[PDB]
């Protein structure tokens, strides 16, 4: 999986787009993936509530 | 008309002709004792300093 | 049947693209290095058409010096950074307006010398370094928002780019900002060159000279050069405004060939700066004398 | 008789030829070789006047080394002030065609004459605060090429009607008129003692008048074209003359004959005007390629190159103290070279 | 011949105001810089206005400023306001053409008499009064504050003749140049802060009050005034 | 800088008045007139309404400055080149009198007159007509094989008085006038600005 | 890679919804300089991608049911 250690803080006007994986044949568990505005990849925790509360802002924008 | 015209000029070049003539090395001798005699107050061959320059 | 429209790319283009830019670079360095070296080398008979060649040449070379970078950019994508994406940006901006102004008042300069000789309205053209100077100024103040709205934007599927961001709405505002290279950099300088040139060609119709017709071809060269040069690359950008407003139908077979128009156009476009010596300089006996003598 | 005549003419040109080539037995070049070179000399433009529009046709310096008058076909004569590049006065002529002016020794004064036959003397001292004209000579039928100033009152004239004259400023009427000239006289320079001066012809000829008696004592005739400027040796037995001919030559006027030459391969235009440096050892000679050139009048070799002006220059000056040298030029800018 | 004539004259109450006119004619008077300058009944002159010209470069006095105005038909204009007792005084009309090698203030008006019912160069003639006889050497002295050499060697020392009823006349300008129509008995000679003028052979028309003035510097200042007298 | 400020601004202010002289005085047009003696020189200058003659007069918002220097009996090699910033030369010829010819090719390619374009005249047309009816034109010229008519002979001096000019960056305006006619400030003005429109178009590296 | 000097929009046209079953990711991103409007994209079990309205609470709910 691409995400090893899930990040427990970052800011929501800096990420760029989230991208949301899920079990499947490269990976058993569910990934979640956001890209920063510098280019760099960084892995948020799925079960963290901050992240849901910021995947619905992007959704409702 | 015309001999009134070549009489003047003869008596012009008999004017010019009698008169002396001094040696050439001579006269390059003075010319060059006067150009050498006054080499040190022309500032123009030997500049001057920009103190004594009116137009620095 | 609702895909995303995956961009279409060919490797051959930019390969052919980046030999293009390079032989640009050449040429036109070559030129410009002999006009300025020819009208600097003398100070005698300096005139007015003198300084304009010497400043439209400078601005030439300053928009040639930025071409490595752009075909650099254009392999691979904006890996250099936001400071250079700045930079780059701005001189390259302000010296194609550079160009197109001091073309305008070339264009000017010649209709009031031309057209007004006997009148003494023909006097306000001594007034060419003030005129050249805020020409300068204004292509300065005209290029701030691309050196002020500019970063490198890092994207997925496309590798970055020397765009522009000013906010959740940068779709609609960079489309406001396009209308100045449309308004104050092709119409204006295209409607000034058309009158005055036609005044000219007019008034040498009816002159009596010898050399008229050479005039009236070099005027007629100087047009369709700056039409040749200048029209597709703004008709393909007012095209992709249409596209985007959606007045015209949007699909992705108009979009990946609007931006193979652009390439297209913009290599096209670049060819001002390799064409202005020969146009401009080089078809005039005094600079073709000049340089003879030069080289000796 | 007249063939008579002409054969005496002959008869006493071949003498005079023979008298003057039995007095060569040396050249100067063979005595000043001798000496040591001046070197390279390299003058800098220490100030430019910017005042006239149209091409400068005659300069000249006043007495004090400071106050110089320049002639343009503009219509005006602007006196200038060297050290500070300021303008004193700024004259309007009658006629815009002219040719020469000239700085009188006390500075009250200065002349202008050229296409228009009349030499005009200009009051610069007048207790009304303006400059008026005193006096308007006009006795010569041909254009004047120069006018020097003896003293206040009385003032010599050369004109393109193959005669020189000597005038009276007080009542306007030709002291003394010199006569023998065959072309017309383009130059004129009186000596340091002002008893004598040479006039330089169109008929590539240099006689030696003198002011008192009005008599040519006598001719000299090296060039082959027309004579241009002509300028006296700061001893006063000598002067050079520079001719379109495309070089200049040094006479003596106790040998009677030439001394030097000063030409150059590479030279093809003729001289407009000659000056000398305040020793006698530079010889500065304008000339129509738009270039002066400084020549080691001892020893006849370059020294120098005055460049710097955009068209041919047409008058040349040198102060009285010789620190500085102005070149007028038809780009209607003159300089100040030191 | 050169002539200014001033009008405009008389009686004023304090607190009031008048204008002097100076009517020119003889002489170019577009070229000319023109002065004023005042002198008390019983005192010496004291430099009131000056305008260059074209009415470039106007300067005024200490005690003048804000009160007067001075403009320039061929004819000077001073716009006299809030007059004082301390204003009355003859108002001269004075022309300074300035050029290289000029003589500036050479000519003086007749003058117009006006009855009212810190850095400055000062100026000092030490002897108020000396006794002299015809046929003899009389030297007259000043002095100043500051050195008046300048660094183009110019010392602006200008020397003025008041003959009784009379308007002055300049003498000496520069400190050594003799001016036109002065006779050669004449002289002036000093160093950076000390002047002398020198008169020989000293006649009957030579008699009355001699003033040093400055041209360094505005305000022009002039000397407290030495008056030569008879036996 | 203690009263030389003073002498500063009067400089200034010459200098200002310099450049106002030099800017009222470049309005005028300087026309060279020669020809030989008695060709309608002085017929034509008067047209319009003793070193140099000078004659002015305005057409249509020009000032034409007209110098007649056929007065000086001198070499004309000493003193021509005060003539050489002539906008133009006018040169007149008489029809019904070598000369001339001589002339017009001396001054046609004098060195300070290559670029200078004249402007021919041919006066006295009715003269030449009486003449040509009383005379044959092979008097004058000796190689002259053609008709005796009126035009040709005129077309042939003409063409024989342009054949004297080489450089191509001048031009000959050939105007025949019989001066009985008041239309010669007209062609002047033409010429002059049709010069004066090339010249510039010269100087805008676009000729 | 493909080298674009203009930025578009990635989606044409959306769908009202999909089955969660058939997507295996779903990439959600904000409006910015290369697009005015929010885009959602899933790509689905079979390798074809997508699209989503945003303003779908079908695709809301869908994406809080794969955040599990």
């Amino acid at each position: 999986c691409q995400c090893l250690q899930t990040l427990q803080g970052i800011h929501p006007k800096n990420i760029q787009s989230v991208n949301v994986k899920s079990p499947g044949p490269h990976c058993a568990q569910t990934e979640v993936i956001a890209t920063l505005k510098n280019g760099r990849k960084a892995c948020l925790n799925p079960a963290s509530p901050i992240v849901k509360k910021i995947i619905e802002k992007m959704l409702n924008s | 008309a015309s001999i009134a015209q070549a009489r003047k000029l003869v008596e012009q070049l008999k004017m010019e002709a009698n008169i002396d003539r001094i040696k050439v090395s001579k006269a390059a001798a003075d010319l060059m004792a006067y150009c050498e005699a006054h080499a040190k107050e022309d500032p123009l061959l030997t500049p001057v300093p920009a103190s004594e320059n009116p137009f620095r | 049947d609702a895909a995303p429209c995956e961009p279409e790319s060919l490797e051959i283009n930019k390969y052919f693209v980046v030999i293009i830019y390079a032989l640009v670079f050449l040429l036109s360095l070559l030129g410009n290095s002999l006009v300025m070296l020819v009208i600097l080398y003398s100070r005698v008979g300096r005139s007015v058409t003198d300084v304009y060649l010497l400043n439209l040449a400078l601005a030439d070379l300053l928009f040639a010096l930025t071409l490595p970078i752009w075909a650099a950019s254009k392999v691979n994508g904006w890996i250099f950074g936001t400071f250079l994406c700045k930079v780059v940006s701005l001189l390259k901006e302000v010296n194609f307006y550079s160009g197109i102004l001091l073309l305008a008042c070339i264009s000017v300069d010649r209709y009031l010398a031309i057209v007004h000789a006997t009148r003494t309205l023909t006097q306000k053209r001594y007034l060419v370094k003030f005129i050249c100077l805020s020409i300068w100024g204004l292509s300065l103040l005209l290029a701030l928002p691309v050196l002020l709205f500019r970063r490198t934007v890092y994207s997925s599927n496309v590798s970055p780019a020397c765009y522009e961001d000013m906010g959740n709405n940068t779709a609609n505002w960079r489309m406001l900002l396009r209308i100045l290279p449309q308004s104050f950099g092709f119409i204006v300088p295209l409607l000034i060159m058309l009158f005055c040139y036609g005044f000219t060609l007019r008034t040498l119709f009816k002159a009596h000279m010898g050399q008229k017709h050479r005039a009236m071809r070099v005027i007629f060269a100087v047009v369709l050069i700056f039409l040749l040069c200048w029209l597709p690359y703004n008709l393909v950008l007012l095209a992709d405004t249409l596209m985007r407003t959606q007045v015209i139908q949007e699909t992705c077979e108009r979009r990946n060939h609007i931006d193979r128009a652009l390439d297209a156009t913009e290599i096209l476009g670049i060819l001002h700066s390799c064409l202005n010596p020969l146009i401009y300089a080089f078809i005039g006996q005094k600079f073709r004398h000049g340089l003879l003598k030069i080289l000796a | 008789e007249l063939d008579q005549l002409r054969q005496e003419a002959e008869q006493l040109k071949n003498q005079i030829r023979d008298a003057r080539k039995a007095c060569a037995d040396a050249t100067l070049s063979q005595i000043t070789n001798n000496i040591d070179p001046v070197g390279r000399i390299q003058m800098r433009t220490r100030r430019t006047l910017r005042g006239h529009l149209a091409k400068i046709y005659a300069m000249h310096w006043g007495t004090d080394s400071r106050l110089l008058v320049s002639a343009s076909q503009d219509g005006k004569l602007i006196i200038w002030d060297s050290y500070t590049t300021n303008k004193v006065h700024a004259i309007p002529l009658r006629s815009s065609w002219v040719m020469t002016c000239a700085y009188a020794p006390s500075g009250n004064y200065v002349a202008c004459g050229g296409l228009d036959n009349i030499c005009s003397i200009y009051n610069l001292k007048t207790r009304e605060g303006n400059v008026r004209v005193s006096r308007e000579l006009a006795g010569h039928t041909g254009y004047l090429s120069c006018c020097r100033f003896l003293d206040d009152n009385q003032i010599v004239t050369s004109s393109g009607d193959t005669t020189c004259a000597l005038w009276d400023i007080e009542t306007g009427q030709q002291t003394t008129t010199f006569t023998g000239h065959t072309g017309d006289v383009m130059s004129l320079s009186l000596a340091p003692d002002t008893r004598l001066f040479v006039s330089g012809a169109c008929d590539a000829s240099a006689k030696l008048w003198d002011v008192r008696e009005g008599m040519c004592r006598q001719t000299f005739t090296g060039h082959e074209s027309d004579i241009n400027a002509i300028c006296f040796f700061p001893n006063g037995n000598a002067f050079a003359t520079g001719s379109d001919d495309a070089t200049c030559r040094l006479f003596d006027l106790r040998a009677d004959q030439e001394l030097m030459t000063y030409s150059h391969d590479n030279i093809i235009c003729g001289i407009t005007s000659v000056s000398f440096s305040k020793s006698g050892r530079l010889l500065l000679a304008g000339y129509d390629d738009f270039n002066c050139n400084v020549w080691d009048a001892l020893k006849a070799d370059r020294a120098g190159v005055l460049a710097g002006h955009d068209n041919r220059v047409s008058c040349l000056g040198v102060t009285d103290d010789g620190m500085a040298v102005a070149t007028g030029s038809w780009d209607s800018f003159l300089k100040i070279w030191n | 011949d050169v002539q200014l004539v001033e009008s405009g004259g008389g009686l004023v109450q304090p607190g009031g105001s008048r204008k002097l006119s100076c009517s020119a004619s003889g002489f170019a008077f577009s070229s000319f810089g023109m002065h004023w300058v005042r002198q008390a009944p019983e005192k010496g002159l004291e430099w009131v206005a000056y305008i260059s010209s074209g009415s470039g470069t106007i300067y005024y006095a200490d005690t003048v400023k804000g009160r007067f105005t001075i403009s320039r038909k061929n004819t000077l204009f001073l716009q006299m306001t809030s007059l004082r007792s301390e204003d009355t005084a003859m108002y001269y009309c004075v022309r300074s053409i300035y050029y290289y090698g000029s003589s500036p203030f050479d000519f003086w008006g007749q003058g117009t008499t006006l009855t009212v019912s810190g850095s400055d160069i000062v100026m000092t003639q030490a002897t108020s009064s000396v006794p002299v006889t015809p046929g003899e050497s009389v030297s007259i002295s000043c002095r100043s504050s500051k050195s008046l050499l300048h660094s183009n060697g110019n010392t602006y020392l200008y020397w003025f003749l008041q003959r009784p009823g009379q308007s002055p006349q300049l003498l000496i300008y520069r400190m050594s140049n003799l001016a036109s129509g002065v006779p050669d008995r004449f002289s002036g000679s000093g160093s950076g802060t000390a002047f002398t003028l020198t008169i020989s052979r000293l006649e009957a028309e030579d008699v009355g009050v001699y003033y040093c003035m400055q041209h360094l510097e505005y305000p022009l200042t002039f000397g407290a005034g030495t008056k030569l007298e008879l036996k | 800088s203690a009263e030389e400020r003073a002498a500063l601004e009067r400089s200034k202010a010459i200098e200002k008045n310099l450049k106002e002289d030099g800017i009222s005085a470049a309005k005028d047009v300087k026309l060279l007139l020669l020809g030989a003696d008695n060709s309608g020189k002085s017929t034509i200058v008067k047209q319009m309404k003793t070193g140099i003659v000078e004659t002015h007069f305005t057409f249509k918002n020009l000032h034409f400055r007209l110098f007649d220097v056929g007065g000086q009996r001198s070499e004309r090699k000493k003193w021509i080149h005060c003539f050489e910033d002539v906008t133009a030369i006018i040169f007149c010829v008489d029809l019904s009198d070598h000369e001339s010819l001589m002339l017009f090719d001396s001054i046609c390619n004098n060195k300070f007159f290559i670029d200078t374009s004249i402007i021919l005249f041919l006066n006295k047309k009715d003269l030449f007509g009486e003449k040509i009816k009383k005379s044959p034109l092979t008097i004058c010229f000796p190689e002259y094989t053609g008709p005796n008519t009126y035009e040709d002979a005129a077309a042939y001096i003409q063409a024989q008085f342009e054949s004297k000019n080489r450089s191509p960056n001048k031009e000959i305006y050939c105007h025949m006038t019989c001066a009985t006619d008041t239309n010669n400030a007209q062609v002047i003005f033409d010429a002059v600005t049709d010069i004066i429109i090339a010249n510039n178009l010269r100087g805008c590296g676009l000729y």
